[PDB]
RNA sequence: CGGUAGGGGAGCGUUCCGUGUUAGGGAGAAACGCGUGCGUGAGCCGCGUUGGACGAAGCGGAAGCGAGAAUGUCGGCUUG
RNA sequence: GGCCAGUGAGACGAUGGGGGAUAAGCUUCAUCGUCGAGAGGGAAACAGCCCGGAUCACCAGCUAAGGCCCCUAAAUGACC
RNA sequence: GAGUUGAAAAUAAGCAGAGAUCCGGAGAUUCCCGAAUAGGUCAACCUUUCGAACUUCUGCUGAAUCCAUGGGCAGGCAAGAGACAACCUGGCGAACUGAAACAUCUUAGUAGCCAGAGGAAAAGAAAGCAAAAGCGAUUCCCGUAGUAGCGGCGAGCGAAAUGGGAGCAGCCUAAACCGUGAAAACGGGGUUGUGGGAGAGCAAUACAAGCGUCGUGCUGCUAGGCGAAUCAGUGGAGUGCGGAACCCUAGAUGGUGAAAGUCCAGUAGCCGAAAGCAUCACUAGCUUAUGCUCUGACCCGAGUAGCAUGGGGCACGUGGAAUCCCGUGUGAAUCAGCAAGGACCACCUUGCAAGGCUAAAUACUCCUGGGUGACCGAUAGCGAAGUAGUACCGUGAGGGAAGGGUGAAAAGAACCCCCAUCGGGGAGUGAAAUAGAACAUGAAACCGUAAGCUCUCAAGCAGUGGGAGGGGGACCAGACCCUGACCGCGUGCCUGUUGAAGAAUGAGCCGGCGACUCAUAGGCAGUGGCUUGGUUAAGGGAACCCACCGGAGCCGUAGCGA
């Protein structure tokens, strides 16, 4: 290839359309804004969702519950993992399963956070072949899914919360078996 | 540079739902609900698809939602 | 990045060398040699398709006039009537030309168109 | 296979840039003026006892890119 | 359905009506035709009436509406 | 190292191969006005006891008043005043606008005005974030993120934490305690945080580092120097073309009659500073200084924090309204404490306000020195290619133009004629004089002159179709061009209306300038690159772009519900 005979292919890139140089090609005279009003004038001209007077789109409907009451919204707090992820997965016979498992292999690609919500492992999809789990919990389906394949599953506890001295004794005097 | 802004009093009233449709909140339920009926009062507590004129209206209002169609 | 130009001067010398005889500020003034390309150019289309209907009239009337020195009254429609009763098909009015380049042709004509 | 408001497809031209210290050019380039030529047309090509040094095409790109209108505007020159 | 426009001042003519004074090229509706956005021919001229839907060329022919004394193409045609 | 007394020629005299002109470093003068400063002033002047006036510093004398204060006198190379385009800080601080009105809000703490100050300024060394896991001053960029929120929950406004980079630097002071003095001070000590310091007692000596007139050091800058390699023919001129050779550590650039690696100035490279400035490295020297045990007493910044109110600002518009700073008024505790962790209380965690100072990353151009330009080419680009903020206008604030190009070299026309000049024609220069000083290409409107045809019984958006008659060159002589006897037909163009030849609008004409553009995002379409999912931002880079890093983040992978 030589710095001559280069040329893109055709549709990839069509020229602009340029408005008001003629009649003949195809926006000449008002540029395609019809005669008068404000989509002809030059400006801001009308906001998007303005009903020309009339009370709105937006205003007419009642707000969303939480977001109404400004409860904060509802948030995804695991990394939500199928079986069907696992499967697939070139995990053999012989491998461990945890967070930097997933990332390092090509299954979960974690950015916004890395530090808050961990995992777990859901029911949907098979898995046929075992494995040595010790990620954090499960539910209940996964967990007849992963005991049913006999791999050894391990729930791993995060962290621990603060409990109050007075709290942690109140809870300690409900041990009455 | 400029990004656009998220028109919040249309984000409040409006939502997506996985597969990438608006839905809605009925109209017509925090006043005056004695004199309405039972079959009003869940007539219009339930929550549907907007219709396509306001479907194509607030989309283009409210940018960063990923809703096709 | 300005953009002086030419092409309005070869783009208007054109028009300004199509409209030479037009008899004043219609062959020199330029805001007018437009509008008199413009109205020469549909003066040529009416006059074209009236000059076919033009000559369509003035060949009818031509041997109209060729017919009519009969003296016994013999008109134009009676020239047609024993013209495709008798077989000869479309003649197309050049009977008006050699009605007048070859008259004793046209007298052979209707004198076998009376026959 | 008429077409206004309007929508889509395909092209011409301009100045600069890559090829480009391109081909060509004081044995006359650009300009300006010319055509018994070619195109659907925007335009191309050719000719000049004018002018005197630059600058094509092709394949591509980018625009202060195309004028007859704005009681537009700036110079020149009319009318009366 | 996706992207993406205009338009939201209409006009006359026939029918169905209301307002009027069954007055207006008046006003408002309902179905339709034209103009708008439609050239050509007939209408002397003349958006909306009749024929009619213009891709282009021909110094081609046949017709619709309408006409055949002259201006101006075709019958000073025939018979009541 | 060879000619000079600016543009800028001429004339008169000089200055110069015991080194001129010029360049560079350091000095000298700098009338008058202007901070303007001896006093006045109507700026560039007047009067003068010739004076840095005033404020600040120092010294003497020292009023009402004893000490003081004020004043006066004097000294002083004498610190400040004034100016500065933009950025920065502090204070006053809008309104048109958006909300399709408008008052809450926005525009906006923006513009403007004043003050100050530096090449940067502000901030800055945790009474901090965070959440049971952890970080370690401030600033800036990418990101989270247009998220959480805030808001007539309208218009809009919009963080922060985690993460990734640029740059890194921490130090002085008060109090408790000793000593001198009537306090007020001074000199030692101590300045820290899963607490220190003071008091009492025991040990122990030198490793490392910080600051710096002073001068030897280094490179760089402000003058410069050497510096490679060709002729000949061509219509004015050769650098272009054609023929013969060479340089290259040099083919960047500008000029030379014309376009240059070999003509010049230069460049690559090698060199070069008496003097000043700057860069880090020496130096006489000043400094920072150590560990343990006991001791809840003594201390750890007071009209301060907090509270009742009135508010402002943090994205947060008084809301559950926390943190931060102020107005009035009340008004704490010292570490066994106080403050924060979004009203508040209890526990834990974190830090130690009411005292100050700090470079870097960072924003900009009245500029300066280099390099560039899909930037302009005299209506453009700065308003300004000449007198440009000029002429001119305004009392003033202020507004504000226009005019470039003869040649290569003036070689700028000796002389003759017209003639008072201006001008013109010969001649002469030049390649060109139709390049003549109004001087380079010179188009249109506009004004003309010459040649061909044709108009004075004629109604016409000036055309067009047919074409009488006539004229011109011609070669495919039937063709082409020009004129137009007469006939048919034809209601200027745009805007904008239901409808415009319209007596609706617009334009005197000609030529130029003159309008869906740019940044960043969302959405869709078309072409690609990978699908072992994709892709980097900031940032680093042989000056820029760029190879290659840089996986932070983003998007798709799981939804439902408040």
């Amino acid at each position: 290839f030589r710095l001559d005979n280069l040329g893109p292919q055709p549709g990839s890139r069509k020229k602009g359309k340029r408005k008001g140089r003629g009649h003949a090609a195809g926006q000449g005279g008002s540029c395609g804004f019809g005669m008068r009003g404000q989509k002809s004038r030059s400006g801001p001209g009308i906001m998007r969702g303005f009903e020309g007077g009339q009370m709105p789109l937006y205003r007419r409907i009642p707000k969303l519950r939480g977001i109404a009451g400004g409860m904060r919204a509802g948030l995804p707090k695991y990394v939500p993992i199928n079986l069907r992820d696992i499967e697939v997965a070139g995990f053999k016979e012989g491998e461990e399963v945890s967070l930097e498992s997933l990332k390092a292999k090509g299954i979960i690609n974690p950015s916004g956070r890395e530090r808050r919500l961990p995992l777990k492992i859901l029911g949907e999809g098979e898995l046929s072949t075992k494995l040595q789990i010790k990620a954090r919990a499960f539910s209940g389906s996964a967990k007849e899914k992963l005991e049913a394949a006999g791999c050894s599953v391990t729930v791993l506890p995060g962290r621990k919360k603060y409990i109050k001295e007075s709290v942690r004794k109140n809870l300690a005097r409900a041990d009455e078996y | 540079g400029y990004k656009m802004k998220t028109h919040k009093a249309s984000a409040k009233r409006f939502r997506v739902t996985g597969k990438g449709k608006i839905v809605r909140r009925r109209a017509g339920k925090q006043h005056l609900l004695a004199k309405k009926n039972t079959k009003r009062k869940n007539r219009l507590s339930k929550l549907i698809q907007v219709d396509r004129s306001d479907y194509d209206n607030v989309i283009g209002a409210l940018p960063y939602l990923k809703v096709n169609r | 990045r300005v953009k002086r130009g030419y092409i309005a001067r070869r783009r208007r010398k054109k028009i300004r060398f199509f409209a030479s005889s037009f008899r004043g500020a219609h062959s020199r003034l330029t805001r007018t040699i437009a509008q008199q390309k413009i109205r020469a150019l549909v003066s040529a289309h009416r006059d074209r398709d009236r000059q076919k209907r033009d000559f369509r009239r003035l060949w009818i009337t031509r041997i109209n006039a060729a017919i009519r020195e009969r003296g016994v009254y013999y008109n134009y429609s009676k020239f047609i009537h024993d013209l495709y009763k008798r077989q000869l098909l479309l003649n197309r009015k050049i009977l008006a030309q050699i009605a007048i380049l070859n008259p004793n042709c046209i007298y052979m004509i209707y004198n076998e168109i009376i026959k």
